[PDB]
């Protein structure tokens, strides 16, 4: 998951 | 300035890699990746080692034992696991985790593991048995980082709720909460080498060293990008010293610590960069990125 983007 | 000069690229991962970080004795470099291996090279020539499988689903973090024979990785299917690196074993599963495990770190004993999860705890593990010892109800939001200070005693986390915390590890309390201005989502932590120091990264482009007992921010460090990802972040040392990171714009950044200046930019991933590390000897990083790149980076300087 960290090679996953967060929606900001 | 540092002249980190591009001198190996590795490829084989086929999917985004996650983290890069060097083995204690210098020799070695573990990454892992979303396409569930970790993979061994050499720190010095780049030269792929060998492949170790064994998890379900992707990998978000690996860390190395101080003796450099143990590895530990923590992966989106919930669970940890504890590898011999010369035999390629499984030792151990560490289960407990509700949801993706994201980070982790051995102390420096090695005889404990802590980790952050998608399910907001930390957890300290027994690396012998398998087990976990502590569950801390650490944050409200995924537990981004995961850190043994120098001699093990203190724990820091950091989390999307904007929170860095500090744990005593022997109790389990909580014995510090560091507050940023606005509460930006926390994706990175680490303490500094003397244990004094606290380096977070924030999903606002900013990177802050904090005297974290006293709550008060040193240094900051910018000119990258980091909205999206959990960068890691590193100290190097062994020439000058410097603070080394990704950046969501596909470059190493390297900033003076003191000065807050930018060094050094390197110039050659085609994705975001989310890993870099420093080996613990000579002046060499390395860097990996995501999905449309896949390749992690050796590079040195002279100083």
């Amino acid at each position: 998951m960290r090679t996953e983007p967060r929606p900001p | 300035k540092p002249n980190y000069a591009l001198k190996f690229t590795l490829a084989g991962h086929t999917k985004a890699v996650s983290s890069v970080k060097f083995s204690p004795n210098g020799e070695w470099l573990a990454s892992s990746s979303a396409d569930k291996l970790i993979k061994i090279w050499g720190a010095y020539d780049g030269k792929f080692e060998k492949t170790i499988s064994g998890h379900k689903l992707g990998i978000s973090d690996v860390a190395w034992s101080s003796d450099s024979n143990l590895l530990v990785s923590a992966s989106d299917d919930k669970t940890l696991k504890i590898w011999d690196v010369s035999s390629g074993k499984c030792l151990k599963t560490l289960k407990g985790h509700s949801n993706y495990v994201f980070c982790c770190n051995f102390n420096p004993q090695s005889n404990l593991i802590v980790s952050g999860s998608f399910d907001e705890s930390v957890r300290i593990w027994d690396v012998k048995t398998g087990k976990c010892l502590k569950t801390l109800p650490a944050h409200s939001d995924p537990v981004s980082a995961v850190h043994f200070n120098r001699d093990g005693s203190l724990i820091v986390s950091s989390s999307y709720d904007g929170l860095c915390r500090i744990w005593d590890t022997a109790s389990g309390q909580c014995l510090k909460t560091l507050i940023d201005d606005d509460n930006p989502p926390v994706s990175f932590v680490k303490f500094s080498p003397n244990g004094k120091y606290i380096l977070a990264a924030t999903l606002d482009n900013t990177l802050k060293l904090w005297d974290y007992s006293k709550g008060k921010c040193l240094k900051t460090y910018t000119g990258h990008k980091n909205e999206k990802y959990c960068i890691f972040a590193n100290f190097s040392v062994t020439g000058g010293k410097w603070i080394v990171s990704g950046s969501e714009d596909n470059l190493v950044y390297i900033w003076n610590l003191q000065t807050k200046e930018i060094v050094q930019k390197l110039q050659g991933h085609t994705d975001v960069v989310i890993s870099t590390a420093c080996h613990p000897t000579e002046n060499i990083i390395a860097s990996a990125a995501l999905e449309n790149d896949k390749t992690i980076k050796l590079w040195k300087s002279d100083c």
